[PDB]
């Protein structure tokens, strides 16, 4: 009928729609951050910039969407599902936690919650086809506590000076990198602070490198 | 006084378990030795909408059988012809990352809602001809997990804050909060006469909620893990539940008491989805397993498959009628059986 | 929600006119769009459809060749350009605004209009009786009569009523014969079979003074009815 | 005489065709030899 | 806070507990009667013919 | 009295042999001679001696047999494919479509190879029209295939080298190169062709029209190449990056390359244009690298592809669900 006819037209008027939005979902990239409050992450963004929160930013032709679920008091199991399309997780740590503890003030370090976070989300399913970026905060903080709190109270595999604030970064971050059970993954580390302007272009690097190892790995050449 | 309380409950727990025992005369299975099968099932698809760009995660049908409200990753809310596969609707949100939605029974508005913790109420009947947002239900700290009409003024909704939640929609607030669950809340599924609902949790408990009320009738702590889908048998006196635990749980509510656990050798998977016939005779319920199995709901024998997706599936609903049957995944696409 | 209309007036016959039709307070550029025309002595004829996008143009079988209907979305303005005009073509034009899918209400808003005056298989409307005098309070039984049957097989019957108060643009009243258009108080109602058709109306208000369009809409051209009057 | 790597079908083709030509044109000599020793 | 919780917590199980319970086979029977009934009018169970059968 | 012989050719009461007799050239410059008792019936013909530089038959035999070992099991496995391709209905992204086009060219010319079979030196002589017409088809299967080698290699280039216009690509351009340019190619083959060299059917050589076809093929290669060169360099990047074992680095790239080889059509400029034994090498290895071309790209990205095992796993637990109740 002519009715049928019109509502057919208009239908392929929405397909129409649905390709162009589909086009400009190709070029957007989803970006996952994951991180609490205190390490920092307001300051964070704010370098970046030049419920779900979403936080779009250009580049010079490439479209990156960045996803802050932080807010959200949740348990991950029941809905981290949705974020399987994500090429990359990032982790944003802070170093200089060492010296505080959970809001139970027990024995039991903010970095044990970090790391037991980090095997949590690394032993989900669903982000075994994509990449771990790890961004390492506060290393001028990290940098001064060194010098006020020892690196001897929550640190008994430490082997090295206990004022050495870059043997400190490396050990925490071996530490981190040791926590990956799966040799196929790779986790792109970058340490970061407060005025570091760079963290976009790490960014860019890290998300380009994991696009170019997925396509490695389905054109079965590695 | 805390142990004192701790051990009262365990007292009222154990009288409760005990007359559970004292009514069980018998179960459902020792009965139905008396009634044909349901025999061999042979629905086949009927329609295919593709119109999805990334993961489909809800729908919802509505109660004329037509029309059909479909959710998915792309920010789409789309909604569908069930006859002609003509698109109805492609309604924009706001926040893509959408999980759950529903059809008013007027047919005047559509809800959605996720990771925002906002339930957001559309006009699908306006002057100016477009959907624009009409409310934006903000009260929760965790995701919104499901949400179902009443009418165009009441909205029953379940999310991830332990909390239950009855809205009013004209004033934008709530009407009532339900702060039974200790876990997120996943599902909730409507009676028929708009008075009661099931909800069911992280916490392996099934609860039934008296909307005007506002007090828990009913707690069922019969599950061994996260209860995912909900849906209400007809009768109004019947639900049934699935879980993680591949078993799917028929519940009866003036028993107080499980029904019939469903089970199989080579499911291992959990349930993402449950929907009821029209008569209640077959229970339709989805898999990690990729397909959607028809069970016979009195005899607990397996009846059929539907095995039409290549993903997870992600959303099962049958209409008021059960005239169809439609199911869909995250490979964004939906899939109509009769 | 505004159409307001120009590009009308008096010209002499043979010449060219362009009507324009600016849309306000509303998604223009997802609706398709009509050109309707009254002779004074006449009911309301139709002339043209544009559909939402350009996708697909109607004529009319008396229009097709001269008229040339079009629309620019960015600007929501719809254009109409009019040449080698006659005399027949005198009439109070109307910009039409429409959304057609299951459930939808087409035709819920008519434009002001505007004045143009100049110096065969097709389904016949036919109401035979031209006007009914009337009391307040009173109920109103209304036949309508089509060439053909209306019901396709989809089960619905493709038939609308329309209001056209004095001195007023035509007001919808009820569309496909079970669903009341939004505004309209629920003492209008319609019934009838596949080909003959009745308006019943219900403890009548002074308001409902007007003419009473019946209209077929099972395939293009579309065509009108004479036109009932209650006096 | 070049030959190249993506047209060594048709190389291969004409040389067979060359082959049976020139055995096909050794048996009717011979058939011809004799003929011609007949006649 | 875990005290008060613990309060309802008994409150709850008391309005629970409290409560008229039905013979379990009594209730079983009902459902099945409800599936009888209501089998003719299950279009899932019964098989439509393309007469009827608005996908046909 | 006097009269003509078989031939036509009146004697006396000393002549040439004939030039052809039932196709064959004979050498005229020799007479023949008429015996004598009035003329006997006895006609000298041990003059008329019949006159017929070879490559050796064997080894063309032994490159033909390998030829229609290699392509039957190519199709067998190219079939396969296809029947898979079509089965799963999950099977979407433009690269599997890219690759999908590639498979069918490959079965496309290996029936038009199987079609060109049937034929002796007569239909070569006689140029008939079907048989021009096979070869105009087997050359634009050709030429298509390298076309979509050509779509393949500059997707795969862009991949690796830009991720942005990895994503800026649609199969709406692929299509067109790959369906619409070979066919004004092929047909101003044929009217080249046809106006120059019409005398044999159109699958034979005399020491240009050739280059009008074969020309932009090498190129096609030799961009191939170049894209081939900067994969690999990319690769050793990431093989620098990832295991920092030059054992490692080198087993990945060979491997990789080895792999990258078929799908690309480097194999053709491996070995690239006297010599006898060198030539007949030659021949057995591109007949090698031919024949197993299809074979090896469809067995290497159908039957070793994680994505394509894993949805006919799914597919097969599918099937057996539904059957097995």
């Amino acid at each position: 009928s002519a009715e049928d006819k019109a509502a057919v037209e208009r239908s392929k008027m929405i397909e129409k729609q649905l390709r162009r939005d589909k086009r400009d979902a190709r070029r957007e990239l989803k970006l996952l951050l994951l991180g609490t409050g205190e390490s920092g992450k307001s300051t964070f963004i704010k370098q970046m910039r030049i419920g779900i929160i979403e936080y779009p930013f250009d580049l010079e032709n490439i479209i990156f969407r960045m996803v802050d679920v932080g807010a959200q008091r949740s348990e991950r199991r029941k809905w981290i599902h949705c974020f399987e399309n994500v090429t990359s997780i990032m982790f944003l740590v802070a170093l200089s936690e060492y010296d505080q503890v959970l809001v139970e003030s027990d024995n039991e370090n903010r970095m044990e919650e970090s790391k037991a976070l980090f095997r949590t989300i690394i032993t989900y399913p669903w982000f075994q086809n994509s990449s771990v970026i790890l961004f390492l905060n506060k290393k001028d903080l990290l940098e001064d506590k060194i010098l006020y709190s020892h690196l001897v109270d929550y640190f008994p595999e430490f082997d090295g000076p206990q004022r050495d604030a870059q043997a400190a970064r490396e050990f925490i971050l071996k530490m981190f990198v040791d926590l990956n059970p799966d040799s196929d993954k790779i986790i792109y580390s970058h340490f970061t602070c407060s005025t570091d302007t760079e963290n976009i272009r790490f960014v860019f690097a890290a998300v380009k490198d994991t696009i170019l190892q997925l396509n490695l790995k389905e054109y079965n050449l590695v | 006084e805390l142990d004192q309380l701790r051990q009262e409950a365990e007292q009222l727990k154990n009288q409760i378990r005990d007359a559970r025992k004292a009514c069980a005369d018998a179960t459902l299975s020792q009965i139905t030795n008396n009634i044909d099968p349901v025999g061999r099932i042979q629905m086949r698809t009927r329609r295919t909408l593709r119109g999805h760009l990334a993961k489909i995660y809800a729908m919802h049908w509505g109660t004329d059988s037509r029309l059909l409200v479909s959710a998915s990753q792309d920010g789409k809310l789309i909604i569908w012809d069930s006859y002609t596969t003509n698109k109805v609707h492609a309604i924009p949100l706001r926040s893509s990352w959408v999980m759950t939605c529903a059809y008013a029974p007027s047919g005047n508005y559509v809800a959605c809602g996720g990771l925002d913790n906002i339930c957001s109420i559309y006009n699908l009947k306006t002057r100016e001809g477009n959907v624009r947002v009409s409310r934006e239900l903000a009260g929760h700290t965790g995701y919104l997990s499901c949400c179902r009409f009443l009418d165009d003024n009441q909205i029953v909704t379940s999310s991830g804050d332990t909390t239950c939640a009855l809205w009013d929609i004209e004033t934008g607030q709530q009407t009532t909060t339900f702060t039974g669950h200790t876990g997120d809340v996943m599902s909730l599924s409507l009676a028929p006469d708009t008075r009661l609902f099931v909800s069911g949790a992280c916490d392996a408990s099934a609860k039934l909620w008296d909307v005007r009320e506002g007090m828990c009738r009913q707690t069922f702590t019969g599950h061994e893990s996260d209860i995912n889908a909900i849906c209400f048998f007809p009768n109004g006196n019947a639900f049934a539940t699935g879980s993680d635990d591949a078993t799917c749980r028929l519940f009866d509510l003036r028993a107080d008491q499980e029904l019939m656990t469903y089970s199989h050798d080579n499911i291992i998977c959990g349930i993402t989805s449950v929907s009821f016939s029209k008569s209640g005779r077959l229970l339709l319920a989805g898999y990690d397993d990729f397909n959607c199995n028809v069970w016979d709901a009195l005899k607990a024998d397996r009846a059929g498959v539907l095995a039409g997706h290549d993903n997870r599936v992600s959303c099962l609903g049958v209409t008021d009628d059960g005239m169809a049957v439609a199911t869909g995944s995250w490979d964004s696409f939906l899939k109509i059986w009769n | 929600v505004q159409l307001v209309e120009s590009g009308g007036g008096l010209v002499q016959p043979g010449g060219s006119r362009k009507l324009s039709c600016s849309a306000s307070g509303f998604a223009f550029s997802s609706f398709g769009m009509h050109w309707v025309r009254q002779a004074p002595e006449k009911g309301l004829e139709w002339v043209a459809y544009i559909s939402s996008g350009s996708g697909t143009i109607y004529y009319a079988d008396t229009v097709k060749g001269r008229f040339t209907i079009s629309r620019d979305d960015p600007k929501n303005t719809l254009f109409l350009q009019m040449t080698s005009l006659r005399s027949e073509d005198t009439a109070m034009y109307y910009c039409v605004r429409s959304i057609y899918y299951y459930g939808s209400s087409p035709f819920d808003f008519w434009g002001q209009g505007t004045t143009l005056t100049v110096s065969s298989a097709d389904i016949v409307m036919t109401q035979a009786t031209s006007s009914v005098p009337v009391t307040p309070g009173e109920s109103v039984s209304i036949s309508c009569r089509s060439s053909k049957s209306l019901l396709h097989s989809n089960g619905n019957t493709y038939l609308y009523w329309f209001l056209q108060r004095p001195g007023q643009s035509p007001q919808l009243l009820i569309y496909r014969m079970s669903n009341l258009a939004s505004g309209v108080p629920d003492r209008f109602s319609g019934s009838g079979s596949g080909t003959a058709f009745t308006l019943t109306i219900s403890r009548l208000e002074a308001e409902d003074v007007g003419v009473y369009y019946c209209m077929q809409h099972l395939e293009y051209p579309l065509t009108f009815g004479a036109g009932t009057k209650l006096e | 005489n070049p030959s190249l790597s993506i047209d060594l079908t048709f190389h291969l083709l004409r040389t067979l065709l060359e082959l049976a030509r020139t055995q096909s044109q050794r048996e009717r000599a011979e058939q011809n030899r004799i003929i011609f020793d007949s006649v | 806070a875990s005290i008060a919780q613990a309060r309802k917590l008994v409150e709850q199980l008391k309005m629970e507990a409290n409560i008229d319970r039905i013979k379990v086979s009594k209730a079983a029977a009902d459902l099945m009667a409800y599936c009888e009934a209501h089998a003719k009018e299950d279009p899932l169970l019964t098989p439509v013919p393309a007469s009827e059968n608005p996908f046909r | 009295n006097t009269t003509l012989d078989q031939i036509g050719t009146c004697w006396p009461r000393e002549r040439p042999c004939p030039e052809y007799f039932n196709g064959v050239k004979y050498n005229t410059t020799r007479n023949a001679y008429r015996e004598c008792l009035t003329w006997a019936s006895k006609i000298n013909y041990s003059q008329c001696e019949p006159i017929l530089q070879r490559k050796y038959d064997l080894h063309y035999r032994i490159a033909l047999v390998v030829n229609y070992l290699g392509h039957c099991v190519s199709v067998a496995a190219l079939v396969a494919a296809f029947l898979l391709f079509l089965a799963l209905r999950s099977i979407r992204c433009l690269r599997n479509v890219i690759h999908w086009n590639l498979i069918t060219t490959f079965i496309l010319r290996n029936v038009m190879w199987f079609l060109l079979q049937l034929v002796d030196h007569e239909v070569h002589e006689s140029n008939e029209v079907w048989c021009r017409c096979i070869t105009t088809i087997f050359n634009y299967f050709v030429v298509t295939n390298f076309f979509w080698m050509f779509v393949e290699g500059c997707y795969l280039h862009t991949a690796i080298v830009m991720t942005y216009s990895t994503e800026r690509l649609r199969k709406c351009l692929f299509l067109f190169i790959g369906w619409c340019i070979p066919f004004p190619i092929i047909v101003a083959w044929a009217i080249g062709k046809l106006y120059y060299e019409n005398e044999q059917c159109w699958f034979g050589k005399e020491p240009l029209v050739d280059y009008i076809y074969q020309g932009p093929i090498i190129l096609v290669l030799l961009i191939n190449f170049v894209f081939l060169f900067n994969i690999v360099r990319i690769l050793m990047t990431k093989l620098r990056a990832s295991t920092t074992s030059e054992t490692i680095q080198y087993r990945k790239a060979v491997k990789a390359t080895l792999v990258l080889l078929p799908l690309l059509g480097i194999t053709y400029m491996l070995f690239f244009v006297e010599d006898d034994l060198s030539q007949i090498m030659f021949i057995y290895f591109n007949s090698f690298l031919q024949s197993f071309q299809g074979f090896f790209v469809s067995v290497f990205y159908c039957f070793f592809n994680g994505e394509v095992r894993s949805a006919v796993r799914k597919r097969w637990h599918r099937w057996q669900d539904h059957h097995s109740l």
